[PDB]
């Protein structure tokens, strides 16, 4: 009856895509293309390579079996929609993966784990996964997983305004992130083969739940400010990120999962381009939605009229921009040194703005021309 | 006295202290002291006005005939004021000859680690030391202040009990106290006679052998009662001399009544500021001793006690002066308090706190400042995206009509390396301040160097409107630098031009080749400036359209609104 | 020197200064300034040390043969030390001479509005005012850092441009800097020529028409070094008079080269601390002009530019002490920046807060504080619910053994209006420091008149523990006063016990009858005692059972804890 | 098939008793007993009694009928526990309709609406009437009305402890209240003839919509502290309360229902007792509850070994004694001049907790004599 799992475990036939799993720009797509798109096992694929990867699997003992039921359940309940999908969930986990286990030029590293090879031997580059223990990891790790279960496909301020029976179940106090958290540990706590958390100890199973909600709603965007500002008045007037001070932990993994959740204007030109058709398919569907009803029809959400490059613009000015530039100030963006420092993701994020802002002067200037 | 100089072209405050003589071998060799030091108390006085207000500049009409400057520097007395008044001097002030004129100009008091808000010239509030009463300077006074306020009135521990200690001969300042006590209620004094008690944080002699001791006596009494009063109270005693043999002051009875009216009028005359429930006065108790010398009487002793007080007792008023209107005054007793004791106020909500902290600049980029952000990208043809024409409502209307003014803003903005100028149906009434309704519009363009100007249009040949565009430049001199926080030198310039119908040239009016400041009143910063016009909008209540950042991404997020604070 | 005085039965720091003279006339009266000044340095750098390491007291052999204290005073140069250190003296100072001895008993240095963290007999950073170099005091000092350490250095606005400006004979600092520039490029000079220029902000002139001139200027030139270095640079130019004349320094070649060597070695000796990322040194350049008569060369005379630098330049290493272990040492370079630059440190959780908060005691009763709370109200069953023996089950524990302790304790709080007594296993692990394990328990009861007294209790008929209650009651003091926050005169005394098997007295030391303190440090408040003990305890990581307020009633409404903070 | 309401609207049998209804004393259970028992008016009639006293009717023109109606529902909805049912709402509600109306020594009065008489001429007494508005006043007087509805009987501890479903429902970050507040909401939203609301306008609603949760919200004793914190960092360091600045209109507000909410240990002897007994049973039945799943019995939830009088000491030490404390060193308790100023509410609370603190040392004394 419950959902448990494929017949094999973990499928052979997407290798070589898996070891190129370490880059920024990872190819999400051709590994969608890869496994079988019909039913959907990205998101528990991906999430058993990276525990492996980080041995996990051993530091709690964890039976691979129950795991596997319990996320392939979790993505089949990720609803089918444009943008808030399984595959952003998994392109949310390895972003997460990724700035938490990559050499960080200017780190102090001190039951922790560490990556698969991570070739550590100079004192130079540090990760976070040295700074951070492994309970605290496998936590940002599993609501990265589970951050955007059952999205239905619209915004908090819609739910909002039509007063949908989810908006007034919460009240509306951070709509959609309660319901993610909510439903999904629901889902967990349904079966009782779901339970990979099984050789956790009772206080040890309460911290864990603890962590995880909290950073599943930290990645309302309504609190945005709020969070780029605390980290802004601690890395700037305090001594900076005390690794000892379990709240400056928390608040490092929630930052850290706030900037993996928005990280498509931070890629290739080419997923960036994906994310945004995706991201604005949604929109154009909540025009529709919104439309029908009488209501007058949201900013960036008509099909008739689109804005997406002024859309995708203010974004990146307003949001990503602020919450780069206040998790590098404090030296946490992962990067090398150059024979000074070479931060490939912020490099990115600085190119599409640019070519945004092509597009932007492009099609003013023109519509300034024959509009007389 | 001091006026406000209302016919120079300066976008500022112009003080004119009248005839001052300068170098420093000739305020030396001045023959008049009396004269040298009345000029300098009226040029600490003016400075002391322009730092509490703004800033301002000080013009002092040069008195000998002879000066350079360059071969006679400014003085010795002059220079030990500055560096009284002011922690470092090269910081705030800036000296200039220009011809026949002496002008100092002046930046304005910025708050620092210190926690002081005004500047005082002296707080008038003495503190007596182990031996000696000295007034307390800015800090003291500043500390003193806030301890009493905190307690709402001043902590003492009254008589209760006596400490129950050992049996050992001990000698404690407690043992003069007691002394002087039982010699101030003897009732004769055996002339020449000796003391078994000096002077202490409870006793003050004094000698005076002064034929008059009565102009003496009113001049330095209240200084010595506000010490006493300041700190645990005590005894002042005056007839005796450096050895403490009593002698007395040589008077006769009908006097000593005039002598005792005095004493009351001149401690009475004291101010007085309570931070306590009720409202008591200086207690205290005058009496007079004979000094017998065999039979006869020798002279009089005129012993006086001071009861610890409540709050504080000053000598004098504060010295400490600001330009209201015009006509500077002194600052009044409670304005003076209320400056110390009372906080700084703000709010800082995190959106405005994320506004400011985008002005870090570490030792690299740090691209996205959300400050001179604009939607639309494309004014002015020829040229790339680097001058925010802020409004973009107000500015798309005044170039749709008005054709000659899109033109001239592209012939003004073409040597700018990089600034944001900010259009307005009149900044006057911005800024507070009475409007007119023949100007057209205003601009405030605010570039890397080329401190802000303030472009006023109209259509009119038959006006200048001078009088508008200074005082309007000078408030906003004085609102950026008080309100706003920015916290160097700053001059706001000035131009006028004149829109006919189809003329969109003859600028009546160019304030930067009128008027020569000096060499760092130049070179602005353009991003403190831009905080600093965003923190005096919104102390103003009118921060409405500029600054742009537009939320149409807002509004979908659901974050809310960020200023109007009273929600 | 100075040493800590190890033989007295004082619960502080005792330091020992020697034989120093008192009384004003004595002071005055003695026929040796150099002695005199010795003496005088030697107390302060004794107040200082104190000052800054909790409190103390400072102990000075009479030198004079008569001395009284109720009829001499102590002097005029000591008090102004002392006034110059501290802003309010009584508040900080108590005096008090016992037989053949001087104790001046010194207060803990306390956060203050001004935010000084400790106090420096001189900063040694001088500033460069108008024409004269002062060292910065406290105030200007902190400031300075504060500023410099916020830019991780120090701006410049170096000439990239100079202002356009309109076309007037104006006259400036910057025409003498420039004169003083071409003066320092000059080949020669014609003996008895006159100078263009004065001194100013960059342009300092010195005669010194003396024989050496090389100790004079081994001495006097990292004054001028460090005012030029930290406002603007300058030049400095000997062998000048007070005319401006040149006259130059009557000196030979092979001596050039030698007071060359001393002026580089007197300014790479000087010490300097970096904010910025690289680290510079003082850049400069010395050079050496003839002042030909007629063809004969009638002298030298010595041109020495400084350059504006990045950050601090001191002249000497600050003056700032503290009594580390014994044998009173002063402050590092770096320590003391510490001190200056850096926050206070603290978190203050919102019921930590409250339970602060709750020490308001405006005019009204204001029941209900939350650090005198107790479960078991029912100990010593002959009297009132009024002195909560705080542990609850140390305490239980420790009366249901040791049949004496609960009587011994309930003849002890008999007279008491209300305290609280704080046992523990040992309070000198709790204050972190060597255990000894004779020792049973100790106490802490802390009333409202009775300054807080350290029981410590222990079974053994053959030793003392005097050193061990002695420091135990010192590192208490030392805590209170710096971590806790408490900010009036304390003293803990002491007490010693036997308790024999069946035997619950021989009381073997008792400290109030063995020393003599002044008057008011024996009347304590006894609830910021009580918050000064939490933030000691919390600070020093052992704040465990002691102030229950139990939480079987948190527990179920849901309140989480409140200290050990990591969490 | 909705609940309407009874037959007539408002009853007249419960005379005389009403009109004693501005004293803080107020004889609740006797009403209890005047009103029919069996079925239970007594939130509704209160609540049409307050609010025709304060002309709400009139300054927002709501229909008396829909009112009722609303009201009826809701008290049906509150659960028939010993403490949490309509009697604690009512109480609740009548004890913010004292405290924002009645006079305040030391107030300055500044379209409001007033209690009935007042007989307001002087200028010695304000009433908080005059200084917060209407609209935000009936959001206080609703937001009391529902605060504790369909209670389930258990603390916020429990259902967490246990992890009831409601508890995962809403991630356990104020489980109940959140409970309360959406119950509440939708069931008003759920019919047309519920909707007193009618002629207010759509952002007149939304503000208070959000007063009214805010409020609902407000009565977390985990955020006891945090709100005890923030009342004395805005009337000790700050100018102190500015009846301009909205911020400071709603802390007023939530600090008032927060105080109205725990009131018992500040009436008289016998109505404290009474509440002391509804409470403390509640209490013994969620121990027997807790004890039949084998959990650990709960501090002072034994009716084998009760410890009532440690409890109620305890508590009014430690949350009604600082809060009354913090209330009224802003001057805001109401009181008299006497020839200084007479507060009978901390009065109440000082005698109370004497009359606990006998009884604690009585039984400590007896128990120290007998165990030897
Ligand atoms: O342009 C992008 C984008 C571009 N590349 C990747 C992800 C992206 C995600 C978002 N947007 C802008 C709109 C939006 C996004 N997340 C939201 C969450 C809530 C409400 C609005 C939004
Ligand atoms: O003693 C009283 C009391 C006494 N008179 C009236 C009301 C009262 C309300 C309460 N208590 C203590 C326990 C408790 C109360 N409200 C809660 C809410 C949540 C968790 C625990 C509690
Ligand atoms: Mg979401
Ligand atoms: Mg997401
Ligand atoms: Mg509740
Ligand atoms: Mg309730
Ligand atoms: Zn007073
Ligand atoms: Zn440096």
């Amino acid at each position: 009856k419950p959902i448990l799992a494929p017949e094999p475990l973990v499928m052979d036939n997407l290798d070589s895509i898996m070891e190129q799993l370490n880059t920024w720009n990872f190819p999400i797509f051709d590994l969608v293309e890869n496994i079988g798109r019909k039913c959907g096992r990205i998101l528990s694929q991906v999430s058993y390579r990276l525990f492996e990867d980080m041995g996990l699997f051993e530091a709690f003992k964890i039976p691979i079996r129950e795991f596997m039921n319990y996320f392939h359940a979790l993505e089949i309940g990720y609803r089918d929609i444009p943008y808030h999908n399984r595959i952003h969930a998994t392109d949310v986990l390895h972003a997460v993966w990724y700035l938490t286990t990559q050499p960080i030029p200017g780190l102090s590293t001190v039951g922790y784990v560490f990556s698969k090879t991570y070739n550590v031997t100079d004192d130079k580059y540090g990760c976070l996964s040295g700074n951070i223990p492994a309970l605290e990891l496998m936590a940002l790790y599993v609501a990265a997983a589970m951050h955007d279960y059952d999205h239905p496909g619209r915004t908090n301020a819609f739910l909002v305004a039509t007063s949908a029976p989810q908006a007034v179940l919460y009240n509306d106090r951070s709509v959609l992130e309660n319901h993610h958290a909510a439903a999904a540990w629901n889902l967990f706590m349904s079966r009782p083969e779901y339970n990979f958390l099984i050789n956790l100890d009772h206080v040890e199973f309460k911290h864990f739940r603890f962590l995880v909600i909290e950073a599943i709603l930290a990645t309302d965007l309504k609190k945005h400010f709020d969070f780029v500002a605390k980290f802004n008045g601690k890395v700037n007037d305090d001594v900076g990120i005390d690794w000892t001070n379990e709240n400056d932990r928390l608040l490092v993994c929630q930052m850290c999962i706030k900037l993996a959740d928005i990280n498509g204007p931070a890629k290739c030109k080419e997923l960036h381009l994906q994310w945004t058709d995706g991201i604005v398919n949604e929109f154009y569907e909540q025009g529709d939605e919104e439309a029908s009803l009488g209501l007058p029809i949201s900013p960036f959400m008509d099909r008739s009229a689109p804005q997406l490059a002024n859309l995708q613009e203010s974004f990146i000015s307003h949001i990503v921009g602020p919450l780069c530039n206040s998790y590098d100030s404090a030296g946490l963006m992962p990067g090398k040194w150059v024979e000074k420092i070479y931060c490939q993701i912020t490099q990115h994020l600085l190119q599409n703005h640019k070519m945004w802002k092509k597009v932007i002067e492009e099609e003013q200037r023109l519509a300034g021309i024959e509009n007389q | 006295n001091i006026s406000v100089d209302l016919e120079t072209n300066y976008a500022e405050l112009v003080l004119d202290v009248g005839r001052v003589t300068l170098g420093e071998n000739s305020r030396k060799k001045m023959k008049d002291c009396k004269l040298r030091k009345k000029q300098n108390e009226s040029v600490s006085r003016a400075m002391c006005a322009l730092l509490n207000s703004g800033g301002g500049v000080i013009k002092a009409e040069i008195e000998n005939e002879d000066y350079s400057y360059t071969k006679d520097g400014i003085g010795l007395d002059l220079e030990n004021s500055f560096s009284n008044i002011l922690l470092f001097v090269p910081e705030y002030l800036d000296f200039m000859q220009n011809g026949n004129y002496f002008l100092i100009f002046v930046k304005s008091w910025s708050l620092n680690t210190s926690g002081l808000r005004i500047t005082t010239l002296s707080s008038n509030l003495y503190k007596r030391d182990i031996t000696s009463a000295k007034v307390m300077n800015a800090t003291a006074a500043l500390e003193f202040l806030k301890d009493m306020k905190k307690t709402r009135g001043r902590l003492y521990l009254r008589p209760e009990l006596l400490a129950k200690r050992p049996c050992v001969d001990i000698q404690e300042e407690n043992n003069m106290k007691a002394l002087a006590g039982v010699f101030f209620d003897r009732t004769e004094l055996d002339r020449k006679e000796k003391l078994t008690f000096t002077e202490s944080t409870h006793v003050e002699i004094k000698n005076f052998s002064t034929e008059r001791l009565l102009q003496r006596i009113k001049e330095i009494l209240p200084q010595y009662v506000s010490a006493f009063a300041n700190t645990d109270g005590g005894y002042l005693f005056i007839g005796l001399n450096e050895d403490k043999e009593i002698i007395g002051f040589k008077a006769e009875m009908s006097d000593l009544d005039d002598l005792e009216r005095e004493i009351e009028k001149s401690i009475r005359k004291m101010p007085v500021h309570h931070f306590c429930m009720e409202k008591k006065k200086i207690n205290y108790s005058c009496k007079f001793l004979g000094v017998y010398d065999k039979g006869s009487l020798c002279g009089y002793v005129c012993a006086l006690r001071v009861e610890r007080f409540c709050c504080a007792v000053f000598a004098k008023e504060p010295d400490s002066w600001h330009v209201k209107d015009n006509r500077v005054m002194q600052l009044t007793r409670k304005e003076w308090i209320q400056f110390m004791v009372e906080a700084e106020p703000k709010f800082s909500s995190a959106y405005e706190e994320v506004i400011s902290q985008i002005n870090t600049s570490l030792p690299a980029p740090h691209s996205w400042p959300l400050l001179e952000w604009q939607r639309q990208r494309h004014h002015c043809p020829g040229l790339s995206g680097r001058i925010t024409y802020t409004p973009e409502n107000l500015c798309r209307k005044l170039f749709l009509q008005h054709e000659g003014l899109k033109q001239l803003i592209c012939e003004e903005m073409s040597s700018v390396r990089k600034g944001s100028l900010i259009f307005s149906r009149s900044w006057s009434v911005d800024l507070g301040l009475q409007e007119n309704h023949k100007v057209l519009c205003d601009a405030l363009l605010i570039s890397q160097d080329s401190p802000p100007v303030l472009y006023t249009f109209h259509m009119v040949q038959d006006e200048e409107f001078k009088g508008y565009s200074t005082q309007t430049a000078l408030t906003l001199k004085q609102k950026l630098a008080k309100i706003g926080g920015y916290t160097k030198k700053v001059c706001v310039m000035t131009k006028i031009f004149y829109l006919s119908p189809e003329g969109m040239t003859s600028c009546q009016y160019d304030l930067r080749s009128q008027v020569i400041y000096p060499e760092s009143y130049y070179f602005t910063r353009r991003k403190y400036l831009l905080k600093a016009l965003f923190k005096a909008l919104k102390r103003l209540k009118s921060l409405r359209d500029q600054f742009s950042f537009a939320e149409n991404l807002y509004q979908i997020i659901g974050i809310d609104c960020f200023q109007k604070n009273d929600k």
